[PDB]
């Protein structure tokens, strides 16, 4: 019940000391309760009488237990907290399901009392003081400091986590075939013996971690499958998520739509093909968590369709660490994207969807680019190495827009899988000035305290066209420009800009945008047959630039 | 040994940098080097009450199939800068960018032999992740002086001189300049007289510690802004070579366009033929001239950060320029010749390394490509034994066009 473990050093931070909270005064009972507890708390060694020359203190307060006749001794730290070190993170993730060797069996033990079980640095102790106050506050109080780690310090999790690993060391040492998960108190234990052997590993465990003051549950009490983790039910050969219902509601407040939003991005991880685009839509603008709000025709299309998802059971596989790992990604439209990830077709051990924007405009190569990196970074992850990808586009799309494109990049070892819809790039902007083509000077401006602009071209078919803008900026003149030229001309079109912006966007040759504008240009250049975009200086008297530059 | 004690920048905290994945072969490599070091006394494991992190990684030593450990200080350097610049700095030879061969030599393991001060040895922890977070981190600290940290040649640098002083004596027109892990080394000499001269230097090295490539750094020239000559000239040339001569202008003295935009006059088609005039002609040959040159005006200010921009020219054809102050280029530059990150990775270096040997500085860079693409591949084809701080940014298509050829 006190492990005989040697304890972590601990300390203040530097510019700090000790807390000094006053002790409010209690009630009768409580105060009772307290004395009660502390008495059983003091004959196991869990905390000890101190003498009136130790300065800190910290505020302990009882109440009354679940509802029961039961009191809980609880303990304000805030203070003491604020003033002790940093410590280092317990996880820096938590494990995948999908990441999971298979195993013959897994038990589950637990730790009891944790925290109490454990001990404090002994120079840190006279920081946990804390005083139960007598009534009325009459007479100098009980005071006790702590001898383990107290339930609401800072450092408990992470010192008690670390003893344990501490511990479970030389065990693992001589079971190295033995694989055992720490989790807050819990230890999940599995090993590919039979259940004899596995039975006897089990209480042999049991016994190493009693030698070091850790007591866990026998046989009769050990739980049973599936195991219910992190929002996982966990069955011996396949996982799942834990139990979802979508609520069915005649109407959907913000708080309502917030929680199936949650829901479906925790299922997406092993229902293929979930959604929440537009159901997100509906939540921006954020009003009041009490606030309905009417679904749109498309939130309820999606609804819909996830809700057939949903309709029956899906279960995910464990991992092979034999087998290759495979990866493929389907384009669902309007940016949204959905992939799986399976060892033997089309056993899923996990899927996903990715939707993010990486910028205001894009095309789908990009996206699908991206959205292989994202599953990249989480294969080395889970498993340890990257996938081999089967992708919706052409190895001759995909050479033709990165080695034209002015960013680096590179995805591993992929090939090409004929899942509608395709990635393709929509159009292509010239090489080269096209001949026989009309040459569209364009320019923009925007007053900046007016925010009037007017937008236009020149040609040298000696055609002219200008027009008013009313609160715009300059950059926006300046796609209008390009979009009038557009609009106006035909089939085949040179276009000379001094926007650096409007080339930018244009360059990169996107298929989709936030901005209407980009949206009704990218309209034109799919039309096109052939568009050549170049680039002028302004203000240095080149041809017709100046002309349509006084122009607007 | 002594330990030297050292200091952080007043209120600075230790470096809390998060550890970047790592695939199963390059935490396996980890385990194998962190358990040997550890044995040696090296490294010693570390508890929760140590607060601090700084990432690691493992890499290929350059010419070499073995795995190495790179562990990551850019912060802890960033908050050491105190101690390894004002208090014990590396004076920096101008005369090693004039030698006709400088070789590089790894002299890590140096550092290794020399206790690290002990009441600093808790910011150089780092982490070990496991595979799918099934396991806790391995955590350690250094015992010694760390390769990658910006202090240790700072400390052990009167040990370097007095191992150095006998081959220095004997050769004195021989510069050697030590930058972090690496000895630079430099002479006049001729190809083979100066390898056999690195060799007596392996050896009296070897007499202290090291095991059982050449730059050729006065044959650096800039990579001159190039104006073409052309059979004839279109409107769409000439405005391409204005808007050329135009960005030029706003960083050499000197250059002139006037006589250029007049053969621009009026609203013409842009394909169209125009007539190549005498102004013109020579105020392009002026300009060409001042594009050959030292830009006038342009000095290395050391106080002031280095930076170092790259395009991606297509073709396995990489262009970059070096600045303290945007546009003022202290020199520009080509890298060239599968892979678009291992090339970038691989003019990145190269770039770093001639920075060392011409400013002894590190510069940082603005790389053309996506953070998360960056961060997973760059170590797969990454050799030196430092890394330069960087940035992510979407190159301006109009200053890769002025940089081609
Ligand atoms: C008395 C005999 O055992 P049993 O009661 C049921 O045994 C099971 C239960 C689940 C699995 C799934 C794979 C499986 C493999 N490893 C797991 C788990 C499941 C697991 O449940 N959790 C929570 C987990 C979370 C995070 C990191 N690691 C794990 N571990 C560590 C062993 C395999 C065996 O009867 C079986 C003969
Ligand atoms: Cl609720
Ligand atoms: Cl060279
Ligand atoms: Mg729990």
């Amino acid at each position: 019940p006190i492990s005989p473990i040697e304890t972590v050093p601990v300390k203040l931070k530097p510019g700090m000391d000790g807390p000094k909270v006053k002790q409010w005064p209690l009630t009768e009972e409580k105060i009772k309760a307290l004395v009660e507890i502390c008495t059983e708390m003091e004959k196991e060694g869990k905390i000890s009488k101190i003498g009136p020359e130790n300065p800190y203190n910290t505020p302990v307060f009882a109440i009354k237990k679940k509802d029961s006749t039961k009191w809980r001794k609880l303990v304000d730290f805030r203070e003491l907290n604020k003033r002790t070190q940093d410590f280092w993170e317990v996880q820096l993730g938590i494990p995948h399901p999908a990441g999971l060797k298979k195993k013959k069996s897994v038990t589950v033990l637990d730790v009891g009392d944790a925290y109490f079980s454990v001990p404090l640095d002994e120079d840190f102790r006279k920081y946990t003081a804390f005083t139960i106050p007598s009534i009325n506050n009459e007479t100098p109080g009980i005071r006790y400091q702590y001898n383990v780690l107290p339930q609401g310090w800072k450092g408990s999790p992470a010192i008690f986590q670390s003893s344990m690993t501490k511990i479970l060391e030389p065990f693992r040492k001589q079971n190295p075939d033995i694989v055992i998960y720490q989790y807050m108190d819990d230890l999940y234990v599995g090993s590919d013996l039979e259940i004899g052997q596995h039975r006897t590993k089990i209480e042999e465990l049991r016994q190493h971690l009693l030698r070091w003051g850790l007591t866990t549950p026998d046989k009769k009490h050990q739980k049973e499958p599936p195991f219910l983790w992190m929002g996982y039910e966990l069955h011996p050969d396949k996982w799942t998520v834990q139990p979802i219902v979508l609520p069915e509601k005649d109407s959907w407040t913000v708080n309502d739509i917030q929680k199936l939003v949650g829901k479906l991005n925790w299922a997406s991880q092993i229902y293929p093909g979930i959604k929440v685009r537009q159901l997100c839509k509906l939540l921006r603008g954020t009003k009041a968590l009490t606030e309905v709000i009417p679904l749109t025709e498309e939130a309820e299309l999606e609804l819909a369709e996830n809700r057939e998802i949903l309709k029956e059971p899906v279960h995910g596989v464990y991992y092979d660490p034999s087998k290759d790992l495979i990866a493929e990604i389907q384009k669902q439209g309007q940016g949204q994207w959905t992939y799986q990830i399976y060892q033997e077709p089309f056993k899923n051990l996990k899927t996903g969807k990715y939707a993010r924007m990486r910028g205001a405009h894009t095309n789908d190569v990009k996206q699908l680019t991206e959205a292989v990196q994202k599953i990249t970074t989480e294969s080395i992850v889970i498993w340890g190495k990257t996938p081999k990808f089967k992708l919706p586009i052409q190895k001759e799309t995909w050479e033709t827009w990165w080695t034209e494109y002015w960013q680096a990049t590179w995805i591993p070892e992929w090939e090409f899988v004929n899942t509608p819809p395709l990635v393709k790039l929509w159009y292509q902007l010239e090489k080269e000035p096209i001949v026989g083509a009309e040459t569209f000077y364009v320019d923009g401006a925007a007053n900046r305290e007016t925010k009037l602009g007017k937008a236009g071209y020149v040609t040298n078919r000696g055609r002219q066209k200008v027009v008013t803008l009313t609160d715009t900026t300059n950059q926006k003149t300046e796609l209008q420009a390009i979009y009038l030229a557009l609009q106006d001309s035909g089939l085949e079109v040179n276009i000379v800009t001094d926007s650096q912006y409007a080339l930018g966007i244009i360059q990169a040759q996107p298929d989709q945008s936030e901005s209407e504008l980009v949206n009704q240009i990218i309209e034109q250049l799919i039309k096109k047959e052939k568009v050549y975009l170049a680039w002028v200086p302004a203000h240095k008297g080149i041809g017709g630039n100046e002309q349509v530059d006084k122009l607007v | 040994i002594e330990t030297v004690p050292v200091k952080l920048k007043p209120g600075m905290d230790g470096p809390k940098v998060k550890q970047w994945p790592l695939t199963e072969e390059k935490i396996k490599a980890l385990v194998e080097i962190c358990t040997e070091m550890e044995k040696e006394g090296k490294i010693s494991k570390i508890g929760p009450e140590n607060p601090y992190n700084t990432p690691v990684f493992a890499i290929k030593k350059k010419d070499s199939t073995k795995w190495r450990k790179l562990v990551d200080f850019r912060e802890l350097n960033k908050r050491t800068q105190d101690f390894w610049e004002v208090q014990l700095g590396i004076p920096h030879p101008a005369g090693l960018k004039k030698k006709k061969s400088v070789t590089v030599l790894d002299v890590g393991d140096a550092y290794f032999s020399v206790p690290l001060d002990e009441d600093f040895r808790k910011y150089t922890a780092f982490t070990i992740p496991s595979i799918n977070n099934e396991t806790p981190g391995i955590r350690y600290q250094y015992n010694v002086l760390p390769q990658g940290w910006k202090g240790s040649p700072a400390i052990f640098q009167s040990s370097m001189t007095k191992i150095l002083e006998p081959f220095r004596k004997q050769n004195p027109d021989i510069v050697i300049y030590q930058y972090m892990d690496d000895l630079y080394v430099g002479s006049d000499l001729e190809i083979g007289q100066h390898r056999t001269k690195i060799e007596e230097l392996r050896q009296h090295l070897l007499r202290w510690g090291l095991t059982t490539y050449e730059l050729h750094p006065d044959k650096w020239t800039v990579q001159p802004i190039v104006l073409p000559e052309k059979d004839s000239w279109t409107v769409n040339d000439i405005q391409k070579l204005v808007g050329k001569l135009n960005w030029a202008s706003q960083i050499y003295p000197g250059i002139k366009v006037r006589q250029l935009c007049k053969l621009l006059r009026g609203t013409k088609a842009l394909t169209e033929v125009i007539p190549l005039t005498e102004e013109a002609e020579l105020e392009l040959a002026e300009n060409r001239e001042i594009l050959k040159e030292p830009v006038h005006g342009v000095y290395y200010d050391p106080s002031k950060d280095l930076i170092a921009e790259i395009q991606k020219q297509g073709q396995g054809q990489w262009t970059y320029q070096i600045y303290q102050e945007p546009f003022k280029n202290l020199k520009t530059g080509k890298y060239a010749r599968t892979n678009d990150v291992k090339q970038l990775t691989e003019a990145v270096q190269k770039i770093t390394t001639e920075s060392i040997v011409i400013w002894g500085k590190t510069p940082k860079f603005k790389l053309p490509i996506q953070k998360e693409t960056w961060e997973t591949w760059w170590t797969e084809y990454w050799q030196a034994t430092w890394i330069p701080e960087w940035e992510f940014v979407n190159t301006p298509p109009l200053v890769k066009l002025w940089y081609q050829l």
